[PDB]
């Protein structure tokens, strides 16, 4: 019932040397500037009216 | 495998003598390690036989008792890891090592040590600062060792890896420091801003150290530090370096404001502004014969219509520019421009004022008839011509302030646009607080017109060029925010993001602050006005980072069509990195690459970054494509490249490429919107009759001017959007042209400055041999007189060692002197 | 095999010598008897399965 | 002295620069994403036509897929043989087959010739398409020439010849007077020989003093080609050309190739030349004469075959020149001199005198060595400059008669 | 068949030092991270499309109707609505072609496609890569430049000028009204003769170039030597108009022989046809033709002649700067010593062209490489003259 969907169509950038060198010294600047309720209780405790499809 | 016998026997003696060595009692060891060292260090001034003993030197080497024995230990370890070398083994072995005088062990091994210390140098972290010491007097000791066997390039580079040209300075000697200098020159194009900065200072200290003031201003100008230009053109005294400065500033264009307490001021202040350029040139026209007014008739070759007579206006005008000799609006002039329909006039006149720019006293009293002409065009167009005659050359009195008086702020949008264009052509550069105090309130005026304040900020910024004016950048955000944004948005507000690259150029870092400031700015502007601000103030530092930013911005599809700005991303990714060749070729091969497979935007905006690569310089693949891509199905993506053309062969008179722009006048002859501009690329290509080039990088090609590529930068952004914009109403926009027009040819003079007849061989001057930082290399001696057109590729060297310029470089003016040993 | 005799009552399959490979699932050949064939691609193998 | 196993790569980790083996990794990435972005191309499709045919004109392959029931009439082409009184066709098809069919009900017999090309519908292989192809090589469109030649002072006047060749060029074409006064017919033919020098350019004067019946230029060596029956269709296609383009003259050049020697070394050494030499004597036999077309053929030296004593009656009127005297050399002078920037106050008839027998060749030779100087010079001018205008012709002359 | 070759390879070959240092090494990285960016650029341009737009219209009508089934085959001749194609097995079709007709790239002569079925054009095959009968252009346009070769600066300016008069300044002798193809008839010892095709280099940084050395003494009964290069110089014409080196052959194939008949054809045929090539007014073209030689005393009267064939130069051989400025040229590569041992290799040298200086650069390097293995071996200060001797310059029994 729901599809859960993301179309990126994204690609990393591939900077490898001198980009990544610069990046080093961006990385030396960026250095400073549901247990309880999911391990006993699976719904199988209800109460159902008479009008109730069960096999 | 059968080895040499002696081979074998010394291989298996130096096996016998290493089993002694591995030996159990130590009082052998130390005899054994004595014999074998002194044969190790032999064949430096052997190493194959020890390649499989590497545990077993490890081994003896670490139960070697401290004292000498380890540190010997230590330094065979050290000289048998350049072969044995998992890791800087070397390096380790030699810091536990004597660290005595390691130079006697062999060039290899000391070029392999300066190695491994650059490696730990640039390894050790910022805590570490313990073996830095030792590691940078090992450096310092290898660094005469270069210098006396011509490793001088290396030993920068190993310096420079440490950061330590400061003492690169101190240790470096005259009778090799050109070669040094021309080699961090060389490394500075590429290195990114802050070693770049560091090694543009210390280059500026070694000139300083060595009295090379000349070549010290050529990377004070690269700089851009006007304050260090000042300071050291006060360190320099002799009237030779003072007068060589101030012809580099004036073929800069920048003004420089001193005192009269100097020497000769009066001379230095009037060949600065360049009062004697138009004397001189004219006096080369008429000795290269070069000096008839060329008719833009037998320019089109008529031998087989109220716009296409302005593009012949136009064009004579380009012919005829700089010269002021020109009668085809000089005697009929009036009749030309009552013939004239429309719009035309007032860039009739601003033709005229092009033939007479840098012609003060006789353009003001040309124009002076026509200043007080009927129609406001004329009116406007005359004033405009003032403005472009006063444009580039400085004057004493400065008359385009006192004659744009009334028309500065004039009610009437024409008179004042022509005003306000002349007055920023005219300040461009002079950064004067007068004329920025009396032009920013015209800004602040809120009768102009959307376009009007979009001139208002051009001028602005061409008269602030590089100068980070705060208070122009306040007045422009000011100006935006109260301007709504939907009236704002529409096609005109490009110019104020314009201005502010503008006065931002060439500084970067601190563009971060006007981002955040225009961040409130709605996205179809604001992702445009960022980017244009962004690109010109980081022009010229090839930031592979920004332009592959600005690539994946064009990526995007961009389809109320926010997607102008793909096109201001296009121009950036030339901006950037057109410095030197590298940056450009490729830089083409990628806008290629965009009219491959590209959006009908960014194939509009190609072929403008491709003729901001290649401005005047008419590289044959560039003509091909452009050619190849001139009859595109694309009405605008055919202009722009018509216009790309015409540009790269602006200033070039080049025969095919003027023969290729008539049969493409020939193929466009049904369309007279083609027709036109392809008559214009061709009067753009005989622009000064080639005297005067329009590439804004000077000083050997590797000199951004800012107020040239400021003028080239404004006619790009009109030529971004001309299918609206010069069918519309901007045929003024073309005359920024001025800024970007200088000539390039040779300039002689002497001592007492006068005009010398020394001849010069000329021809292109590439690189042959690049064993070191040797200077360019030219080839094809076309010598003969000094006035010779300074094409890209070509330069010029003097004939024979006679007359010594001021500087080597050899363009725009020079001062010759008699050599000492001149017979 | 009485479907595959069928088949090859159609000749079966080609014999076909490939050269060009072009990415909109497009392959020349080349066939003895007369030469090249373009023709498309199979579902089995894609464009750079060949 | 080899000592190289192990030796070399220790030698060559021995020196280097510190980061050469960077450098080497770094070019050999740089190759890799060389051949990569060669791989990951731009417009990776051979096949063109995206979209300016494949948007409209694909509409119209809409109206075309809609008639793709007609329009298969291609199949296959081939001439056609003969036929019998008027119905059948007995034709020879490029199947190798005797096919023989009803011509589709659309073609009358009447357009169909022998030896044209048609197409068959395979169904019946109907007369659907009788394509006439006119299909010219490269080499017929060389032999082919261009029409308006342009009129000059009769290119360097040597009066004796163009006034003998006028009469039996000029004179027929004008007709004024062949028909009845002179015999019937006018002169049966023209050849304009004489050594390298005036041959044919008489004939082009001709040809722009005539009417758009303008000549082609062919070429004898040219016509003699390897394999047998070209040259025979070389030949007939030039008579087509020629009786298309408004029954224009044939200058036949070079004649000692297409007619060979005089002699053949044993029937076998050019048996392809007396092929074409049949087919051309059955071409320009005239059979009927016809004052509408005219043929020149040009040689430098009467090396013709036997066909040379037929031509009496075919080919008469042998003419030549190419010897200028000292008024015919400064004619010549004048004429070229009216080219270029020059003027005739120099003293050219000095120059004229200075070399005997220079042709119109070596005359036009000279005069662009002048303009050559001129250049060299820099100067443009070259009306008044006479003196180096002299100066480079004498020095020239001398060149030429000993480099 | 052929008009032009995709030129997106050579990337900048302007490696400054071409030695492993910090500036090049920098050069690198600014050459790999443009290709990289440039790879990322064209990629996310192709990967974030512009807009999806159903089939691309392709799928939805021309593909189909191209179908799946196809043959090759030769496209013919032309007409107005049809076109005439010669395929596979000497098969002729007259079809209109409406889906993925290209006009421009479907030409007379090239590959196109046959649906099968309904035999009629669908594509063509603009790559077909088979126009080998005659290749001569595969060389065009020589990356060599002027720098290359060095000492020669008075032939430099000559050929410069010589080929410069079009191109540059056309005008000039277009007002001159003689538009002259002279070419330039080059001497020089033939111990170069490659040196001529180096000086040649540098007219071909402009333009394309075509070669034709020794070719035959055309035994060919259509002869067709010159005349097919005058085809070829018209495809120059039809391309950048290029230069046509014929270096050797104009001395042989244009041999001044004193026999008058009876002489392999080629005197009657080859140079009457270089004559007629060579003069102006029978050929147009800014194509220049370098017949260049080793042996002056066989030109030929014809093409002594400088009415026609003009611009005469002499190759030299070089002198003593000449010969430094050519070894620092070979030698700078190798990084021969530091000592710079350079005039004494030379000073008493006499008689020493191009092809010696080159091998001899080569040969240093091989004896160094061969044991004497020491990078800059101190050795090459004196194996240099080592291997300068070589013997191998004459050697003819005694006779003295
Ligand atoms: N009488 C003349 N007047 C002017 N130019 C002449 C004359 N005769 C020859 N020439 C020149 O000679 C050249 C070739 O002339 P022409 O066309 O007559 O000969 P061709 O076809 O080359 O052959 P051939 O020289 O064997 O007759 C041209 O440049 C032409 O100007
Ligand atoms: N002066 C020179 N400068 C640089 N290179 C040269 C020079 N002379 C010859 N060369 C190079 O050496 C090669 C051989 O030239 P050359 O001596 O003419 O050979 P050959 O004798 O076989 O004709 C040429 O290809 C050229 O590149």
């Amino acid at each position: 019932e729901v599809p859960k969907e993301k179309e990126k169509e994204k690609v990393s950038t591939a900077v490898l040397s001198i980009t990544a060198k610069a990046k080093k010294k961006e990385k030396e600047k960026e250095k400073k500037e549901e247990k309880e309720k999911k391990k006993e209780p699976e719904p199988n405790f209800q109460l159902l009216d008479n009008p109730a499809r069960v096999m | 495998q059968e080895l040499s016998e002696e081979d074998k026997q010394l291989q298996d003696e130096l096996e016998m003598l290493v089993e002694r060595l591995g030996e159990k009692d130590t009082s052998l060891y130390r005899p054994a390690l004595e014999e074998l060292r002194r044969q190790i260090r032999s064949s430096t001034t052997p190493l194959k036989f020890l390649r499989p003993h590497y545990g077993k030197l490890k081994e003896i080497y670490e139960n070697m008792a401290p004292g000498e024995n380890k540190r010997f230990a230590a330094d065979i370890i050290s000289v048998l890891a350049m072969t044995m070398s998992g890791e800087r083994e070397c390096l380790k072995y030699r810091l536990v090592g004597s660290q005595e005088e390691l130079a006697s062990w062999g060039h290899e091994y000391v070029r392999h040590l300066a190695g491994e210390v650059a490696k730990e140098w640039q390894e050790l972290d910022d805590a570490e600062k313990v073996q830095r010491e030792p590691l940078l007097t090992l450096v310092k000791e290898i660094v005469p060792y270069n210098m006396a066997h011509n490793a001088e390039h290396e030993a920068c580079d190993l310096l420079m890896e440490i950061e330590q040209v400061d003492m690169l300075e101190k240790d470096i000697d005259e009778n090799a420091y050109a070669k040094v200098c021309l080699y961090l020159t060389s490394c500075v194009n590429y290195v990114p801003e802050p070693e770049n900065s560091a090694l543009l200072r210390c280059a500026l200290g070694v000139f300083r150290k060595f009295s090379r003031f000349p070549e010290a201003l050529r990377l004070a100008l690269m700089l851009n530090d006007m304050e260090l230009v000042e300071d050291i053109f006060t360190s320099c005294k002799d009237v030779v370096v003072q007068k060589q400065m101030a012809f580099m500033l004036g073929r800069h264009g920048v003004f420089l404001e001193l005192s009269e307490d100097v020497e000769e001021y009066e001379d230095l202040t009037e060949i600065m502004s360049n009062v004697q350029l138009n004397s001189n040139f004219l006096a080369l026209a008429r000795e290269l014969d070069i000096m008839e007014p060329k008719v833009p008739d037998d320019i089109y070759k008529t031998h087989l219509s109220a716009r296409m007579n302005l593009a012949s206006s136009f064009v004579n005008g380009f012919v005829n520019a700089a010269f002021g000799q020109d009668k085809l609006l000089t005697d009929d002039g009036n009749k030309w421009l009552y013939k004239n329909k429309d719009h035309g006039m007032l860039s009739a006149a601003a033709s005229l004022g092009m033939i007479l720019l840098w012609d003060v006293d006789g353009g003001l009293t040309q124009i002076d008839k026509y200043l007080y002409s009927s129609e406001d065009y004329i009116k406007s167009g005359a004033l405009l011509a003032c403005g472009i005659v006063n444009s580039g050359v400085r004057n004493e009195c400065d008359p385009a302030l006192a004659l744009l008086s009334d028309y500065v702020l004039h009610n009437s949008n024409t008179m004042r646009l022509g005003s306000i264009f002349g007055l920023g052509l005219a300040y461009a550069g002079s950064n004067r607080e007068d004329v920025l105090t009396l032009l920013l309130p015209v800004m602040g005026d809120s009768k102009s017109s959307m376009e009007v304040a979009g001139v208002t900020a051009l001028a602005c910024g061409m008269i602030a060029v590089g100068s980070c004016n705060g208070d122009v950048t306040s007045t422009i955000l000011q100006t935006i925010m109260e301007k709504s944004e939907t009236e704002l948005k529409d096609t005109y507000a490009r110019w104020l993001p314009l201005g502010l690259g503008l006065n931002h150029l060439g500084k970067g870092e601190a563009i971060e602050a006007i981002l955040a400031a225009l961040e409130v700015v709605s996205e179809p502007f604001r992702s445009f006005a960022n980017t244009l601000v962004d690109v010109c103030a980081y022009a010229g530092s090839g930031n592979v980072l920004k332009v592959q930013q600005l690539l994946h911005i064009c990526s995007e599809h961009f389809d109320a069509d926010m997607g102008a700005h793909q096109g201001v991303a296009v121009l950036g990714i030339a901006l950037i990195a057109m410095g030197e060749e590298i940056g450009a070729e490729m830089a083409l091969r990628t806008f290629g690459h965009l009219l491959r497979y590209g959006e009908p935007t960014l194939r509009r905006a190609v072929p403008l970054a491709l003729a901001l690569i290649s401005v005047s310089n008419p590289r044959l693949n560039i003509l091909d494509t452009l050619s190849k891509f001139s009859h595109d199905a694309d009405p605008e993506v055919s202009y722009n490249s018509i216009f790309a053309m015409g540009m790269v062969g602006s200033g070039t008179n080049n025969a095919r490429l003027a023969a290729m722009l008539r049969q493409l006048a020939q193929y466009h002859a049904k369309d007279p919107n083609n027709l036109f501009m392809v008559r214009l690329a061709q009067g753009l290509t005989h622009l000064g009759k080639g005297t005067l080039t329009l590439c804004p990088y000077h000083s050997d090609r590797q000199l951004m001017s800012q107020v040239a590529v400021a003028g080239l930068l404004t006619v790009l952004v009109s030529f971004l959007d001309v299918r609206n914009i010069i069918l519309g109403k901007s045929h003024y926009v073309l005359y920024g042209l001025v800024a970007a027009m200088q000539p390039r040819m040779l300039v002689t003079f002497d001592e007492e400055l006068r005009p010398l007849p020394v001849s010069v061989r000329v021809g292109q001057a590439v690189d042959v041999v690049g064993q070191a930082g040797k200077p360019k290399t030219i080839t094809g001696f076309q010598t003969h007189t000094t006035p010779v057109l300074l094409a890209h590729g070509e330069r010029a060297e003097l004939a024979t060692e006679e007359f010594l310029p001021v500087t080597p470089i050899l363009e725009g003016f020079v001062i010759l002197r008699k050599n000492p040993n001149y017979d | 095999l009485r479907e595959e005799l069928q088949l090859l009552q159609e000749q079966g399959s080609y014999v076909g010598e490939v050269v060009r490979a072009m990415d909109k699932k497009k392959v020349l050949v080349k066939v003895h008897p007369e030469g090249k064939f373009v023709v498309d691609v199979d579902k089995n193998i894609d464009i750079n399965d060949v | 002295r080899a000592l190289d196993e192990g030796d070399i790569a220790l030698l060559k980790t021995y020196g280097q620069s510190t980061y050469s083996r960077q450098i080497k990794q770094v070019e050999d990435d740089i190759q890799q994403l060389l051949k990569k972005i060669n791989e990951l191309t731009g417009i990776k499709e051979s096949d063109t036509g995206l979209a300016p045919p494949a948007l409209w004109d694909l509409a119209a392959d809409k109206q075309t897929l809609q008639s793709e029931q007609p329009l298969q009439v291609a199949r296959c082409t081939k001439i056609i043989n003969a036929d019998s009184e008027d119905p059948k066709y007995i034709i020879n098809v490029k199947q190798f087959a005797k096919f023989v069919v009803d011509l589709s009900d659309q073609v009358a017999p009447t357009d169909i010739e022998e030896g044209m090309r048609v197409g068959v519908d395979r169904n019946k292989y109907q007369i659907h398409i009788p394509l006439p192809p006119k299909i010219d090589p490269t080499v017929t469109m060389m032999q082919v020439e261009e029409k308006p030649d342009v009129t000059y002072s009769d290119v360097g006047g040597c009066k004796e010849q163009i006034e003998k060749l006028r009469e039996v060029v000029e004179t027929p074409l004008l007709h004024p007077e062949r028909f009845v006064n002179l015999g019937i017919e006018p002169p049966k033919g023209v050849l304009l020989f004489g050594p390298p020098g005036t041959g044919k350019t008489l004939c082009a004067r001709a040809v722009a003093n005539r009417t758009d019946a303008c000549f082609i230029r062919v070429i004898g060596s040219e016509l003699v080609q390897k394999y047998v029956g070209e040259g025979a269709r070389m030949v007939r296609e030039l008579f087509e050309m020629a009786r298309t383009k408004k029954a224009c003259l044939i200058f036949f050049d070079e004649i000692d190739a297409i007619g060979g020697a005089r002699f053949d070394d044993g029937a076998g050494g050019d048996n392809e030349v007396q092929r074409t030499m049949l087919e051309l004597i059955n071409q320009l036999d005239g059979f009927d004469p016809r004052g509408n077309i005219k043929v020149l053929m040009a040689t430098n030296r009467p090396d013709t075959l036997d066909p040379a004593l037929m031509r009496p009656g075919r080919l008469d009127r042998k003419i030549e020149f190419s010897l200028p005297d000292l008024e015919g050399r400064t004619h010549i002078f004048k004429i070229h001199a009216r080219s270029m920037s020059v003027e005739r106050d120099i003293r050219f008839e000095l120059l004229a005198r200075l070399c005997p027998n220079s042709t119109g060749a070596e005359i036009r030779s000279v005069c662009t060595e002048a303009g050559m100087f001129a250049i060299r010079a820099r100067r443009k001018i070259a009306t008044e400059k006479d003196f180096l205008e002299a100066v480079n012709k004498v020095i020239k002359s001398y060149a030429k008669f000993s480099a | 068949k052929k008009t032009k070759g995709p030129d997106a390879a050579s990337k900048l070959p302007l490696v400054t030092p071409h030695t492993q240092c910090r500036l090049k090494l920098l050069k690198l990285e600014r050459i790999k991270d443009y290709l990289l960016m440039e790879e990322e650029f064209i990629r996310n341009q192709e990967q974030m499309k512009p807009l999806e737009e159903k089939q691309e219209e392709e799928r939805s009508k021309v593909d189909d109707l191209r179908g799946t089934p196809m043959s090759v085959g030769t496209l013919e001749e032309i007409i107005d609505d049809h076109a005439i194609v010669s395929t596979s097995v000497g098969s002729e079709h007259y079809v209109s072609i409406l889906s993925f007709v290209d006009k421009d790239l479907l030409e007379p002569g090239c590959s196109v496609l046959l649906n099968h079925k309904v035999h009629a054009v669908i594509g063509v095959l603009m790559d077909d890569t088979d126009p080998l009968v005659t290749v001569m252009k595969v060389e065009k346009a020589p990356q060599e430049t002027y720098a290359d070769i060095g000492g020669l600066d008075n032939q430099i300016q000559e050929i410069k000028e010589s080929v410069e008069l079009p191109l540059t300044h056309p005008e000039y002798y277009e007002e001159m009204g003689i538009k002259p193809p002279k070419g330039v008839i080059l001497y020089g010892p033939p111990g170069t003769g490659k040196t001529l095709l180096a000086k040649a280099v540098a007219n071909q940084t402009s333009a394309t170039f075509l070669r034709v050395v020794g070719s035959e003494l055309i035994q060919k009964y259509l002869g067709d030597g010159p005349k097919l290069v005058r085809e070829l110089f018209r495809v120059a014409e039809e391309h950048a108009p290029s230069i046509v080196f014929i270096d050797e052959i104009d001395a042989i194939g244009t041999k001044r022989y004193d026999s008058n008949s009876g002489g392999e054809r080629e005197i009657q045929r080859t140079m009457l046809e270089l004559l007629n090539q060579l003069d102006g007014f029978d050929s147009r073209g800014d194509v220049k033709v370098i017949m260049a030689t080793n042996r002056i005393e066989t030109l030929d009267p014809a093409l002594i002649r400088p009415g026609r064939i003009d611009r005469k130069i002499e190759f030299p051989l070089p002198d003593e700067k000449t010969k430094k400025r050519i070894f620092q040229i070979h030698t700078s590569r190798m990084t021969l010593a530091d000592d710079v041992t350079l005039d004494d290799l030379i000073m008493a040298k006499d008689d020493l062209s191009g092809a010696d200086i080159k091998a001899i650069c080569t040969e240093a390097g091989l004896m160094a490489l061969r044991e004497r293995r020491m990078k800059v071996t101190n050795e090459d200060f004196k194996k240099s003259k080592e291997n300068v001797l070589y013997k191998k310059q004459e050697g003819t029994p005694e006779g003295l």
